[PDB]
């Protein structure tokens, strides 16, 4: 068992070995390298057909259909393209986005730039647990609001949103329901076929796909509707200009056909090592849950450890490989959402859990923490005045 | 003739790249060698639908084209 | 050797296997597949290391520093940065802006949405070998333009602009100079130290590197500046923002230093099978060369063969794998502005030449020409109308 | 001391990101058992050039915190 251990799935996945054996199949001279947008001849058109079996793959993990599906190049960009698709698209109807005050940089990010552009954004707090008041975002709705973007599971604390509830007051009053679902995605079920979400985004990374791809939901019954934020021929049916990538096309796919079946299997595992992980370290004194232990992702664990100097936690567990959230000096802007102080929030760890993550390496884990947390606080000028 | 076709693929008022897109997806839930008829009015089918066959190497059976909407039988 | 035979490569090209290898090592658990956003473990690090020595590799092609690259999913996020970042960051200065009407796609939808936000866009007509009048160029330019995009080298005729004089014409009244130079990187010579542009893009699949990746200049000295279209987080020196992803840039860095190497043996090699092909059908009777044979990309020969019927050119010609430049029934923008009527348009074919391409498969393609438009000859009713 | 580097990096009025991309650069430039002065006043250089030597495995030589510019001197 090899060091460091990488408990940083929330970061980004490494490839299946599988996912980048087809992405082999795409590349070179000898293998299907055309581009899917040539139509004169067989390169391009079985290309398209690698894109279109695998745009199928993704369609069939989230109860979509093949045609609702927008490749981008990233969660990143899907939330743009949403956000400000969708903002643009309807500002006949009324000029008010809102989104909660944890969501990812970039529904925060693009709702600060729709900002300038004149639109109105209310950004939620959430509560101590990282839920959001479904009765405090009714009191937000009004009639010249058109946009909501909650996202489905939280990539910081793990905490799962009521993505349904919410579609339901979304629709009820014709706004559009933007759902980050990065985080979620082969890990909580989705079926868009049920769900009342107009615009969901997703990645590849995060499942054990490749890095630099990723897709767009959007709604084709009933209708909605986005402005193109990428222009140049509109390709993916107007919404997202540009040559088709295939091989990160195909991984992205084939990351999601597998994802389909395994998942049953591999959250019911996670979910296990998440609560052995939690069990061999609640027992410390000064150590608080982030988020929700039942309905919480079943692979994200972030914990806090008070009285110890958070600089030197991290240094502490070399061992490990996590985050804390903070930003080249400054901590995590999600736990300061919660309502921890400075202090805290900066001794704070997010385990996150994944395929390769074994018993061994949760226990081994968990034995480091304790003799970590237990030297650092004998040190500790901070820990000896708690223990007055 | 246009009577026993086995699978019946009906993309009235879809438009390029989705009538494409949906046969595509068929001749895969389909076992090598079956009939499928596509009724069709966008009028990029008239080019498509052959170039599919033509392409992916398949059985373009009967065509229609003279008026809408379009027919066109397929065969894997 | 096989068929078809790829004349494509300006649709796309063809991974390295040198460059497929490298993307190998930053795929799985055993490669480098960490986040090179995350700096609390050594995963991340090497990650971002790994990114510095491609984004170098750009670099040097180019003459720029590497601080002035920056990283997007291809050529046309490239256009739309540059062009959208630059007339918003500038439109106090004014809102005009020029370009030629024989831009891509990216360059020309990028400019008609800019038209929809309230700037002026001067489309200018090019001559009948392609190049832009420079004083006619000079009669557009005015107080409050802002901003000039015209492309290196086109790529469906395969014309060179004088980018170098563009250049200056621009730097002299303040005006900022963006140049699209997919189809001229790694082809013709490029040194931004001693060029007067401001913003170039460029992508990888035009010189075997992978689809989905590309780059953008951003002049440092003097100082340019742009607005992000991508947010979330501020990423590549707040201009892009979004998880980098490490294999597709190492790929396309390695292609770029390949590039750098083997360019003038290269290029010299293909000029030389341009000059081939041309003249082993330059005899053909109606057949006339778009672009220029003398100051042309060296890769690129677009010839149109005229009373013939051209919906069965290409279906004559299934052995060979070029394009016509049609869309999805109607023809060439680019010949339509060069001037050519439909029909003639509609029967010109592009060839583009690359790494893979001999001289057994250009003089099979000099026969195949010639029996083929001698037999389509035989059954037109339009050639036995010339024939009189 | 600061007195024999033989390669000097000036890296003054740098901003992170691009001092650790100027002096990433300069180590490969570099053999093994090199020194290199870098002169910077990015604030952010006081957490990150010593987070370059710990996880990109170089010696940390002796280092300026307390003024500007900061001196950090550094050995492959
Ligand atoms: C990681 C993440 C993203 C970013 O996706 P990229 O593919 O890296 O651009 C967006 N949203 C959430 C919730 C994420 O966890
Ligand atoms: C191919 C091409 C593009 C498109 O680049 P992508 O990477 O496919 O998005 C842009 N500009 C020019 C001139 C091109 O030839």
């Amino acid at each position: 068992m090899k060091l460091p251990i990488y408990l940083d799935y929330s970061a980004t996945t490494p490839v299946d070995p599988r996912v980048a054996e087809k992405m082999m199949q795409f590349m070179t001279m000898d293998g299907t390298f055309g581009n899917p947008a040539s139509r004169s001849h067989r390169f391009g058109w079985q290309a398209e057909e690698a894109v279109d079996i695998a745009r199928n793959q993704i369609a069939d993990l989230v109860g979509a259909d093949p045609r609702e599906i927008v490749f981008t190049s990233g969660a990143t960009e899907s939330d743009n393209l949403a956000i400000k698709g969708a903002a643009n698209f309807y500002q006949k109807k009324g000029k008010h986005i809102i989104t909660s005050k944890t969501e990812h940089k970039a529904v925060l990010d693009t709702c600060r730039q729709l900002e300038r552009e004149g639109f109105e954004v209310t950004y939620l707090a959430p509560q101590r647990n990282g839920i959001i008041d479904l009765k405090e975002l009714e009191a937000a709705m009004r009639d010249d609001t058109i946009l909501v973007s909650i996202m489905h599971v939280n990539n910081e604390i793990g905490v799962v949103q009521d993505i349904a509830a919410i579609g339901e007051m979304c629709r009820a009053r014709g706004i559009i329901y933007h759902v980050d679902a990065t985080q979620s995605v082969g890990k909580l079920p989705i079926d868009l076929s049920q769900l009342k979400v107009d615009l969901m985004s997703f990645s590849g990374h995060k499942i054990y796909g490749p890095k630099g791809i990723g897709a767009l939901y959007v709604r084709r019954k009933p209708r909605v509707r986005i402005e193109a934020q990428m222009h140049g021929g509109g390709h993916e049916r107007g919404m997202r200009s540009g040559t088709l990538p295939v091989h990160q096309i195909v991984g992205m796919g084939e990351a999601y056909r597998i994802a389909k079946e395994e998942m049953a299997t591999e959250m019911e595992r996670l979910r296990g090592l998440r609560n052995r992980l939690w069990n061999g370290i609640k027992d410390i004194e000064e150590v608080y849950l982030n988020g929700d232990l039942e309905h919480g992702a079943p692979n994200i664990l972030n914990v806090s450890f008070n009285y110890v100097e958070g600089e030197s936690l991290i240094m502490a567990l070399k061992d490990l490989a996590v985050s804390s959230g903070s930003a080249c000096l400054e901590p995590s802007y999600v736990l300061r959402a919660l309502g921890l102080n400075d202090e805290l929030a900066h001794s704070s760890i997010r385990f996150s859990l994944g395929r390769f993550t074994t018993e061994e390496e949760i226990d081994y884990t968990i034995e480091l923490v304790r003799k970590s947390i237990g030297r650092l606080r004998d040190l500790s000028p901070l820990w000896e005045m708690y223990k007055q | 003739l246009f009577s026993s076709p086995d699978h019946t693929l009906d993309a009235l008022g879809l438009r390029c790249p989705e009538p494409v897109m949906m046969v595509r997806k068929t001749v895969r839930n389909m076992q090598p060698g079956e009939t499928l008829l596509i009724i069709a009015d966008d009028p990029a089918t008239t080019r498509d639908i052959p170039g599919f066959c033509t392409f992916m190497e398949h059985e373009l059976v009967a065509k229609e084209t003279d008026g809408l909407p379009y027919r066109y039988l397929i065969r894997k």
